[PDB]
């Protein structure tokens, strides 16, 4: 009744329920649940040594930028949901007359709705009746099922005359449906139009996001709609995938909390030592509080706020913004943007750019991502022969020389047969056109390219009716009538497809086509004539790399088609199982054929893809394709798209159901103790799967069993593999021996091969959609894989690694200042600077460092980034960032802080360095002395880590050391006179006025740029690496 | 659809690069090292042109001479002059029962320094830089706002109020301030100069604007308990604290960094101080032992650092220094590795 709205359910907030879920979803983090409870503490009075809304106050400006970059995405979000929402529905008034132009929202229980051409359907609707006299219609499923078929939507024979909107008018009746359940092919419903007993099939079953393509106009009797239906129900929520770097970043937050406590023993612990044992000569204090422990605690609190900025609040809101600006640089790429299909290249998931670069096991679709999903007729084995160069496209006009004489050649009827057959035998409709021509809605691929195959030479398919005689057009004659009499389609275990037809001199004969061991068993051919050849050209095709069919023939007789028309009729009225008794009598005539050829239509790779592949090998990735070809055909693609190179072992494996500990422990043992050189073995290594022998291979018994000689090889190729274990193969390799994946699918037998890896891949273009929606990113061509994730990783994943370490260096390197001042001072939890410039450190000068380290830092050209693909092993393997090197970082903020303490306290001896009058520099003079000088040492070490520097991060670099030197007079000028900031008074006159102040500047941030800079010295002249060495190739 | 064709766009941005090459990393080692060169030691000669005087006084009480000059232990002065000391500096205690234990320091200033003079107090082991010593000071009531009970900044709660009234200088830094009195005459014995000082323009300017004279009927504050002794009555309408004329009350509120601080209280700069025999009368009112350490007073002039502190001339020559170690060895390291 009170449906819900019409959007699919990719939803974060609503209007009302934004502050609940939001502030669950960030206050359920850690480095903002304690600054949460850092802040929560810091209301205790006596107890902030900074401020509050110091702390609340950041914490408050990371929370709306936080709620800026969520509120964009989410109103982009329900921009599309607009962009699905808002569709004409024509709609039947009750009241007054014809169907009216409404929007959505006026579908309820019952609706009778009739919705036009082009356009996409509202929800799920019944059929009563169509445009077409039967009550079918022609649609596609673009969003339901991803195979692009035109379903033939047959309806209800007793309600398929109200067609006029007088008809409709006394037309109502209870529907008692099935339950929402999300059973695709599954329904059960009841109707009483007119107090009569009306059953529901799940023919009639025009789902959610269907686009009607081909009728005037549809009706539709709308059961569910909003969250209910077959396609919003299983509206997958595609949980948040943890990247190799924050896992990593959970742990070293870890060890920051970690070194925290200890400051804050080390310290606190001092504060009671001192705070006990100078008791007589801290009495101008009025220590007389006699809870020791009790200022321990209140004292702990002042430490646990004094340094709690070391953990930045501004580092997991600054890395998902340049991580998200990263997935933007991505998708504004040319050369990710192939325009022939115009798809912009679209990252789907924003925080997971980084996952681009340790890719290890890229898994790939052939079909379609490989090889293009165009099925050009190629070849075909014709009456015994073949072309033996390659010149199937002259010696097809020696096939039409073939025909043509007529009075002397006997392959001319067989060949008048074989086009025969691929010019009739099909599943696909014929498309009128608005050009000259006639296009060809595909149910099937083959069928299409056997079918435009006969038209290049001449026979185009005239329309069909299903139940009448059709007609052709032949190149050397004018119009031949032919006729449908019986269909016998396609089944997986059958492995063939024949049909009965009727010449129009009353000759019924039988056509039979399907693959070669099932069609090569059944068959005669005058005393074995033309099987030897078939066999070899079979060969052939199976040593080219070619999709190859079989193609045979035999005869009925007046009594065999009126006996055989019978069992065939009356075999033909089963609903108890309409693939098993229509093929057990599909093949009761099936028995003693006549073998004519084969065709062999091509699939041909794409335009980068061998290219590709021979690239990301040389990366150290694992290349595997999964697919569901047999063995020699994968073969010869992988030894065609550069995956199986020259004399590589090809260990070949085709069990069956205990054949196992055969072929998986003998290749362990060859694997193993046949140990040759092992890295030109390595490199010469493949394995070559049946996959129901590895359906007895992916289970918890064999899976590690399998995983020993799985990852030894260098490009694993499956083969005949059914789609459930393309998730099973993802899930066994990120469950055991945790590596980073990636996936690439075009169908939607893909989406839990794609939505089950590190990260994700989809493929747009050709008639699968399912692929590049679900996905991490969509991508044009499997070619934008190679500058994608060689250059986008290595750049992604350098950049992120240099700015998070960073930004873990700049809070500890101002911070740490704060715990060495502990000494100096009574242990007492005394802030150096001012409560704001500690609120404007992480927020507000040295925020830009991090971001143009993050985007714009080009550590080696991609020029000679993807000329030398040994580089991305060396961010494949784990160096850039790691704990070890965050400690590196760390302590380097240890020795540039202490260096700027121990320095300034050296230089600023007993507050004695004026020369204005005999005034001193003060407690808050020091301060922001410390406080430049680490703001110097900070962006210094960031002009030390970059690398290609100049455009937007000298804006940055040094805009942040002169930005702080043009605020710091403004704010501590003015902003002292307003009560915010009564600390700053004179500070302006006595730190920029002074003479020992900008010496200071000047040479105590080179005295910690002396091990910053000649460690960089040494480490790319002395001992580099290979990228030292290759960026100035 | 497609994205632009920008520089920007298609990370083709224009980029200079930082090529550390040893023909540009060997001339900034040098170049850094043979610009800190002339900058440290000239810093080091203006950290060395200060002339001061540093006397602790602190065992002038118990470590007496109440009847003559005697001479002073070697530990206590730091003298630092450019000529030589010839007769080395004594001192004596008086207690005329007013002034309660004064001391006559009497130095030997060897020739006459002649740049301008300033005269602080060195105090050691005053932990000034307290978490509970920076606050504990209504800024409200230095302003000169007559602030009522429980409207007072609570930061002065133990010095906050009293016997049903308030301190009118509350809290920690107003309380306990540094009250022994300096004479302000260099007394010149065997007739040199009877120098004079000054104590006004001493504190900071925006101290002089900050704290200004109160605003109260001098009957509902009360003095806070450590200098109660010099208001024994307590608060009255002639004796009240103008504290925008006391200027040093807003020497000692403006808190210094560290334990070991000077502060500033006498100067004099329109004059030279001559070569003579000085002596300077001390009124030890400041007990030792109410903070931890010495209390020196000093008596130096001004260089381009603050008087003498050579650790900034030395902390150009570690990085001169570090500029041309690592400025040969990476340059035998250039000569002798590839050789
Ligand atoms: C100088 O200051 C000291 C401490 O700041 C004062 O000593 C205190 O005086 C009061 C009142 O006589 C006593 O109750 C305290 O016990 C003293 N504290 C000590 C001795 O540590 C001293 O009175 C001041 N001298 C003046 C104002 O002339
Ligand atoms: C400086 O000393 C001279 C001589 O003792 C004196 O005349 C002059 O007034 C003093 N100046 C100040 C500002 O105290
Ligand atoms: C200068 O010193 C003499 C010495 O007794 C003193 O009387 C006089 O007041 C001083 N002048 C000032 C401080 O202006």
């Amino acid at each position: 009744f009170g449906y819900s709205d019409n959007h699919i359910s990719t939803t974060k907030y609503n209007f009302a329920t934004f502050l609940p879920k939001f502030l669950f979803q960030e206050f359920s983090k850690y480095a903002n649940l304690f600054f949460l409870c850092t802040s929560a503490i810091q209301q205790v009075p006596h107890v902030s040594p900074t401020n509050r809304y110091t702390t609340i106050g950041t914490l408050l400006v990371v929370l709306i930028v936080s709620a800026m970059k969520e509120c964009i995405e989410d109103i982009k979000r329900a921009n599309s949901d607009k962009e699905l929402n808002n569709s004409t529905a024509e709609i039947f008034s009750e009241a007054h007359d014809d169907f009216v132009e409404k929007r959505w929202i006026d579908i309820r229980v019952g609706d009778i709705i009739r919705v036009k051409s082009e356009e996409p359907i509202p929800a799920d609707t019944i059929i009563l009746s169509s445009s077409e006299p039967e009550g079918l219609c022609y649609i596609e499923t673009a969003n339901l099922d991803g195979e692009t078929n035109l379903k033939i939507k047959q309806s209800r024979v007793e309600t398929a005359k109200f067609i006029d909107v007088k008809t409709l008018k006394n037309m109502n009746g209870k529907v008692v449906s099935e339950q929402p359940n999300s059973s695709l092919y599954t329904y059960e419903g009841t109707m009483t139009l007119n107090d009569r007993q009306i059953p529901l099939s799940p023919d009639q079953m025009i789902l959610r996001g269907a686009t009607l393509r081909n009728t005037a106009w549809i009706f539709g009797l709308v059961i569910f709609t909003g969250h209910e239906t077959k396609l919003l129900r299983n509206a997958t929520a595609t949980p948040i995938k943890r990247t190799a770097v924050e896992k990593i970043i959970n742990r070293q937050i870890i060890a920051l909390f970690t070194v925290l406590i200890v400051l804050i023993l080390i310290s606190s612990i001092g504060n009671v030592i001192m705070s006990t044992a100078d008791a007589k000569h801290l009495s101008y204090l009025y220590l007389e509080g006699t809870n020791k422990a009790g200022l321990f605690f209140k004292d702990f609190l002042t430490f646990w706020i004094l340094f709690s900025n070391l953990v930045p609040i501004s580092l997991f809101v600054t890395v998902e913004l340049i991580k998200y600006y990263q997935a933007f640089m991505i998708g504004s790429d040319l050369d990710l943007y192939y325009e022939k299909t115009d798809t912009p290249t679209v990252v789907r998931t924003s925080s997971l750019v980084e996952e681009l670069g340790q890719i290890e096991y890229i898994f790939s679709d052939k079909t379609g991502t490989l090889t293009r999903n165009i099925m050009e007729f190629k070849s075909c084995s014709i009456a015994g022969h073949c072309y033996i160069g390659i010149e199937v496209g002259y010696r097809k006009f020696d096939d039409l020389k073939k025909k043509l004489n007529d009075p002397s050649d006997e392959d001319s009827p067989i060949i008048n047969d074989f086009l025969t057959l691929l010019a009739t035998c099909h599943t696909v409709i014929p498309e009128f056109q608005s050009d000259g021509s006639i296009k060809y809605q595909a149910a099937s691929p083959d069928e299409g390219a056997l079918v435009q195959g006969g038209a290049d030479l001449g026979y185009k398919f005239i329309i069909r009716k299903p139940n009448s005689v059709t007609v052709l057009l032949e190149e050397t004659g004018e119009e031949k009538e032919y006729q449908l009499l019986n269909i016998c389609e396609f089944n997986s275990t059958r492995k063939r497809m024949s049909a009965i037809f009727r010449f129009p001199d009353g000759s019924i004969k039988l056509f039979c086509k399907g693959a070669d061991t099932v069609i090569l068993e059944r068959l005669d051919d005058e005393a074995n004539q033309y099987v030897e050849a078939t066999m070899r050209h079979l060969e052939d095709y199976a040593s080219e790399g070619l999709r190859t069919l079989c193609l045979a023939m035999r005869d009925i007789s007046e009594g065999e088609y009126e006996e055989w028309n019978s069992i065939y009729n009356e075999a033909a009225t089963t609903l108890d199982n309409r693939a098993e008794k229509l093929d057990e009598a599909a093949n009761l005539i099936e028995k003693n054929l006549i073998l004519i050829g084969a065709t062999a239509i091509e699939d041909k790779l794409q335009d980068g893809v061998p290219e590709t592949i021979h690239t990301l090998q040389e990366a150290g990735i694992k290349i595997w394709v999964l697919t569901g070809d047999r063995q020699e055909t994968a073969i010869n693609i992988g030894m065609s798209c550069r995956l199986l190179s020259e004399d590589m072992n090809l260990l070949i494996i085709n069990e069956e159901t205990r054949d196992d500990t055969e072929r998986n422990l003998l290749e362990k043992i060859n694997a193993l103790n046949e140990h040759q050189l092992s890295t030109h073995d390595m490199n010469t290594l493949a394995l070559v799967i049946d996959g129901k022998s590895l359906g007895f291979a992916l289970e918890p018994e064999l899976e590690d069993y399998l995983l020993t000689v799985a990852k030894l090889c260098k490009a694993v190729i499956c083969c005949r593999v059914s789609p459930l274990q393309k998730a099973l193969v993802v899930k066994m390799v990120k469950r055991k021996s945790s590596s980073l994946l990636l996936a690439i699918g075009d169908g939607a037998n893909d989406v839990s091969m794609i939505q089950a890896a590190h990260v994700g891949v989809g493929i747009s273009g050709m008639e699968g959609m399912q692929a590049a929606r679900s996905a991490d990113i969509a991508v044009g061509q499997f070619k934008f894989l190679k500058k994608l994730l060689l250059v986008h990783g290595s750049w992604s994943y350098q950049r992120i690694s240099v700015a998070i370490l960073y930004s873990f260096y700049k809070n500890t390197a101002l911070y740490m200042t704060q715990f060495w001042y502990v000494f100096a001072n009574a242990f007492s939890g005394q802030s150096i600077m001012e409560s704001w410039t500690m609120s404007f450190y992480n927020l507000f000068f040295t925020v830009w460092p991090p971001f143009v380290i993050g985007v714009f830092d080009q550590f080696v050209s991609s020029r000679l980034l993807e000329r030398y693909p040994q580089l991305y092993k060396l961010g494949q393997k784990g160096q850039f960032f790691s704990v070890y090197i965050f400690w590196g970082w760390i302590i380097n903020g240890f020795f540039h802080s202490a260096i700027v303490f121990i320095g300034t306290i050296l230089i600023y001896r007993y507050g004695f360095a004026l020369n204005m009058h005999g005034e001193l520099a003060d407690h808050w003079s020091w301060g922001v002395t410390v406080y430049t000088t680490s703001v110097i040492i900070v962006l210094g070490k960031a002009a030390l880590v970059t690398n290609q520097w100049t455009k937007f991060t000298l804006i940055a670099i040094p805009g942040s050391l002169l930005f702080w030197l043009i605020f710091f007079p403004i704010y501590a000028s003015i902003f002292p006179h307003a009560n915010i900031s009564r600390e700053y008074y004179g500070v302006v006159k006595h730190t920029y006025g002074s003479g020992v102040f900008w010496l200071t500047l000047i040479v105590l941030p080179i005295f910690a740029l002396v091990r910053d800079f000649l460690w960089k010295y040494y480490k790319r002249m002395y001992e580099p690496e290979t990228y030292h060495v290759i960026q100035e190739m | 659809k497609k994205p632009p064709n920008t520089a920007f766009r298609q990370q083709r941005l224009k980029a200079w690069q930082p090529i550390l090459s040893p023909q540009s990393v060997l001339p900034l080692l040098i170049f850094v090292a043979c610009i800190f060169t002339p900058i440290g030691i000239g810093l080091i000669v203006s950290a060395t042109k200060v002339q001061d005087l540093t006397i602790d006084y602190s065992h002038c009480d118990t470590k007496a001479s109440t009847t003559a000059f005697e001479d002073i232990p070697k530990k206590y002065i730091k003298y630092h002059f450019k000529s030589k000391v010839e007769n080395k500096p004594q001192w004596r205690l008086t207690e005329n029962e007013n002034g309660e234990q004064s001391c006559e320091l009497q130095f030997e200033i060897p020739n006459d320094i002649k740049k301008s003079i300033f005269i602080y107090y060195k105090i050691t082991n005053f932990y000034q830089n307290h978490r509970r010593y920076v606050q504990s000071f209504d800024t409200k009531q230095i302003l000169g706002e007559p602030i009522k009970k429980d409207d007072l900044d609570t930061s002065c709660s133990p010095i906050r109020s009293r016997e049903d009234k308030i301190i009118y200088p509350c809290g920690l830094i107003a309380n306990s301030m540094f009250n022994d009195t300096f004479s302000q005459v260099l007394s010149g014995i065997d007739d040199t100069e009877d120098y004079n000082l000054t104590n006004k323009h001493i504190s900071w300017s925006i101290d002089r604007h900050r704290f200004k004279t109160t605003k109260y009927n001098a009957s509902d504050i009360v003095p806070p308990p450590n200098w109660m002794k010099k208001y024994p009555d307590g608060y009255t309408d002639e004796n009240l604290p103008d504290i925008h004329t006391w200027e040093e009350f807003q020497v000692w509120m403006r808190t210094a960094a560290f334990p070991k601080f000077y502060k500033l209280t006498l100067k004099n700069e329109s004059a030279s101080l001559p070569k003579g025999k000085y002596q300077m009368n001390i009124e030890l009112n400041y007990p030792i032992s109410l903070f931890g350490g010495t209390k020196s007073f000093v008596l130096t002039t001004n260089g381009a650092i603050g008087g003498r502190n050579m650790s900034l001339g030395v902390l150009y020559l570690i990085v001169a220094g570090l500029c041309a170690l690592f400025g040969i060895i990476f340059l035998v390291k250039l000569i002798f590795q590839p050789r």
